[PDB]
RNA sequence: AUGGAGAGUUUGAUCCUGGCUCAGGAUGAACGCUGGCGGCGUGCCUAAUACAUGCAAGUCGAGCGAACGGACGAGAAGCUUGCUUCUCUGAUGUUAGCGGCGGACGGGUGAGUAACACGUGGAUAACCUACCUAUAAGACUGGGAUAACUUCGGGAAACCGGAGCUAAUACCGGAUAAUAUUUUGAACCGCAUGGUUCAAAAGUGAAAGACGGUCUUGCUGUCACUUAUAGAUGGAUCCGCGCUGCAUUAGCUAGUUGGUAAGGUAACGGCUUACCAAGGCAACGAUGCAUAGCCGACCUGAGAGGGUGAUCGGCCACACUGGAACUGAGACACGGUCCAGACUCCUACGGGAGGCAGCAGUAGGGAAUCUUCCGCAAUGGGCGAAAGCCUGACGGAGCAACGCCGCGUGAGUGAUGAAGGUCUUCGGAUCGUAAAACUCUGUUAUUAGGGAAGAACAUAUGUGUAAGUAACUGUGCACAUCUUGACGGUACCUAAUCAGAAAGCCACGGCUAACUACGUGCCAGCAGCCGCGGUAAUACGUAGGUGGCAAGCGUUAUCCGGAAUUAUUGGGCGUAAAGCGCGCGUAGGCGGUUUUUUAAGUCUGAUGUGAAAGCCCACGGCUCAACCGUGGAGGGUCAUUGGAAACUGGA
């Protein structure tokens, strides 16, 4: 029933095996003057396969720990 | 243990009690679980009650137990014999 | 100070009865004509002793009431 | 009262008869002191909402505090923040009794309430502080009702307010409604101390 | 629309710039002078300094043996039939001890913590949960010990051992029971891992009795006990976002980052170990250093913002310092254990003991913060079937103008402008309707009477009704009755007597409301800024008068405002402070016109949540108000979901 948060992010490295790091890019407001700044967030995800290679556009779901710092999964490659 | 009982407000020689199931470990006007009524025993020279049924038949049902006092005022609701009634026929 | 600090006070009113060693109650505010003078001495607290023969605004000089 | 002083001084000083009669102001409408005679200087802005203010609270015999919270109450109400708060003073149990005629003079009918030969809806009130409101009575204390100051009073006819309603035979008032700028005293411009207090 | 004030001061004079200063609000305040009362709050902010003394966690005899105790009432007559022993019965009771439950709550504190600690929103198909509630099934059959107790020995004490004996709802074996574990098959489903249901088998342990009713030891009530599945409660973990100063801190990391295997945990996981790889973080601020419990809220401001994190509620962390585990559903445990450490105490010198950041209180520190008080009557909690016991939680009282709110210290008449003070132009002016005097009142105060509510109950005693019974006693519910108050004879009410007991503080040159006389003579002294004082001082001190406040008034300290004086709202850089001496150029910021598409920003609707208390609005109750209570409104940069395509972003 209850659903987990999903994300779409780029593949900024790949050098673990079986883990990707992908970075979802947000612009979060200056709380006084307003503007629009650019946010980065890097998520460490789980790749089984090893399917996802560096630079593609892929989407991760929430999971629980699986790692020291992994707590995401690969769910598909919306782009390549 | 859950328990249905009397939190104190009001001041100084002038109290008056918020009808409240709350753990039985948490403090006297501390942590609660849900409002259910109130309870003024000095008020018009007549203890004035109010007590939501659903939510009191709820809490019984569920394991909240009255304290002394809750339960005489749920008496005077007519809730006490709703619930045996309930319980009897189920 | 009790805080070991040294700083120079100003004894206001006519006539006081201060010497070494004498304890006193030390407030803010500085003596414009003084430069190193940033505080103000009490009167009528601790050993300091309240101005004699004061009547008007004795408050703030820790005179007491004549009657 | 609370202020037991020369309201002759405070009436001169002001430049307004606080009891209403004039005879403060009849022989000498200067101000008292010393320097009262031949006193020519000029009020400045300031003096001149702060003495309205003044005014306004010696004519209604309160002091600063009360006078500020009442004045505080009254800017929370709708309407014009000066004409509540002049409505709101004459609300007050002392103003009532007075406009009512029960006392001679303000005070008196301030202590008259004080010491409890006052009831409002059939009970008693000490507090002259007391806010009146529209649909109320006030009534007279029966061990009281014999009073040669308040019979007397009540002998005097003056005048009775719209707002209220009166009868000496029973010494009964009644609360009509709220009062209106034009019944309230036109001596006071409740705009300079609606200023005062803004600064 | 509910909402926004300025002034002094640079000059001979001016405009500008610019800082400094003042008028407002606030406080857990302190101090000086003064001080009548009531109500409601608040009261060690410093030394997480050390602590004398008392108290702050017990309860259960209806789990258990034992001991003490001895009714009701036996026997001989001491010829005392009212006093008596042991040969009895021995009930109502009490206890040290074993056992159960509670000591993990309640209360204190903010040291540590810059971290998923906290706030907000989510997730767990990675989790645990005593007591409570519901349902279903059970509670069968045996056994060995031990405390207490008696005895012997050693101790100043703490208390220790050896021997012997005895209980249980204490402990243990076996029997039957599983949705738990292993294997096999089948059905369905989801967010990878996986989840739910059914059918087969194999391994497989649970339990207890106590007090009563009916008495047929058969049935049976209440409580208690065991297994399973749910509910409730409580706890655990993970995650997005938010949440602080410094670069005169630029590199950090080696179980570190990932994988494999195993171990470990309620649980997933480098949580730990072995192996392989060299990964991981960081200018979107890593690391280091400093400081800090976080929040609801609180102060201020028109707002935007700025400051704060007392009292009250939530969450966290800690219990002389450090480490550890035991028991337990739950702790790595404030008034538990062990070890180490510092410190302190007692001792017969052999050896022992302790942890107030519980409530009071002591010493100390400090400018500064209270009683070694009363009671469990109310609410809440632990134990008990219950009466009841315990409860420094809590409910009260005591002290402190510490704050807010309310009421006093009198009211009417009173020219005859009385005396007297001060000034004077020597006529008078002023204190002044002030006073005197007559009349009135008793809020307050003194005296004497009456006198609440807060109290619901629980239990016990009567009935009625409902499930079950073969039928009672009991159990749930309903209606009645006796009894229960620390505060306290307090609040409050009544009757009598007296204006009699109850006003002080600061200021008066401008800002800024309020002026004169004497003394002084750059002295004494004042001062927030500008300044004042050398013989005519409204600025120093006193006096009269006046102004502002008033049981308070001033001073000091700190915060916001005024300050558009860090300027998003809302400022600047020719000469006032401010354009790098100038190129070339990286990251970043920003970017020309049209068309199609996306929906990240942007806009709009629904749902959940943003605790309670608080602020604001309304209403109700204290005689009023503060205060208290009840509704409403508000507060997200919040989340999920559905819509639009102009602009920014992507194609
Ligand atoms: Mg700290
Ligand atoms: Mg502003
Ligand atoms: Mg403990
Ligand atoms: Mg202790
Ligand atoms: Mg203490
Ligand atoms: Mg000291
Ligand atoms: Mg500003
Ligand atoms: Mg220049
Ligand atoms: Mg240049
Ligand atoms: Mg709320």
């Amino acid at each position: 029933r209850n659903d987990r948060k999903v994300y779409v992010g780029k593949v900024v490295s790949d050098k673990m095996d079986k883990t990707i790091t992908v970075l979802v890019e947000t612009y979060k407001t200056h709380k006084l003057y307003g503007k629009r700044v650019k946010y980065s967030k890097k998520y460490k995800t789980h790749d089984e396969n090893n399917s996802a290679k560096l630079g593609d556009i892929v989407k991760i779901q929430e999971t629980r720990p699986l790692s020291a710092t992994k707590r995401f999964r690969l769910v598909e490659i919306v782009e390549e | 243990a859950v328990k249905i009982r009397l939190t104190r407000l009001g001041s100084k020689r002038n109290p008056f009690y918020r009808i409240v199931v709350a753990d039985a470990r948490s403090p006297r006007d501390g942590r609660i679980i849900e409002q259910i009524g109130t309870y003024n025993p000095t008020s018009a020279n007549a203890p004035e009650i109010k007590v939501d049924e659903a939510l009191a038949l709820k809490w019984l049902n569920d394991g909240a137990k009255p304290t002394d006092t809750v339960h005489n005022i749920l008496s005077k609701e007519g809730i006490m014999k709703k619930f045996d009634e309930q319980k009897k026929a189920k | 100070l009790s805080n070991n600090i040294e700083i120079n006070a100003y004894i206001p009113g006519i006539g006081h009865n201060l010497q070494e060693h004498s304890v006193v109650l030390v407030r803010g505010g500085r003596v414009k004509d003084l430069p190193g003078v940033r505080y103000h001495i009490v009167r009528g607290a601790l050993d300091t002793s309240g101005v004699d023969g004061r009547r008007q605004g004795r408050s703030l000089y820790g005179t007491k009431k004549p009657k | 009262a609370r202020f037991r002083g020369s309201n002759w001084k405070k009436s001169r000083r002001l430049g307004i008869s606080l009891s209403g009669t004039g005879k403060e102001l009849e022989k000498r409408p200067y101000a008292p002191g010393q320097h009262g005679p031949n006193q020519r200087k000029k009020l400045s802005e300031y003096g001149l909402q702060l003495r309205e203010k003044q005014k306004l609270r010696y004519l209604y015999g309160m002091t600063e505090r009360q006078f500020r919270n009442t004045f505080d109450i009254a800017g929370k109400k709708f309407g014009v923040h000066g004409e509540n708060f002049m409505i709101l003073l004459a609300s007050r149990l002392d103003a009532v009794v007075y406009s009512l005629g029960l006392a001679r003079t303000r005070r008196q009918a301030r202590q008259l309430v004080n010491h409890g030969h006052i009831l409002v809806d059939g009970k008693r009130v000490d507090i002259p502080s007391y806010s009146v409101k529209p649909g109320q009575t006030i009534s007279v204390r029966e061990k009281s009702q014999k009073l040669n100051i308040i019979v007397e009073s009540v002998e005097i006819n003056n005048f009775v307010p719209e707002y209220l309603n009166f009868d000496a035979d029973s010494l009964t008032g009644t609360f009509v409604r709220l009062p209106e700028r034009s019944e309230l005293p036109a001596e006071i411009n409740e705009q300079l101390i609606v200023e005062y207090y803004s600064r």
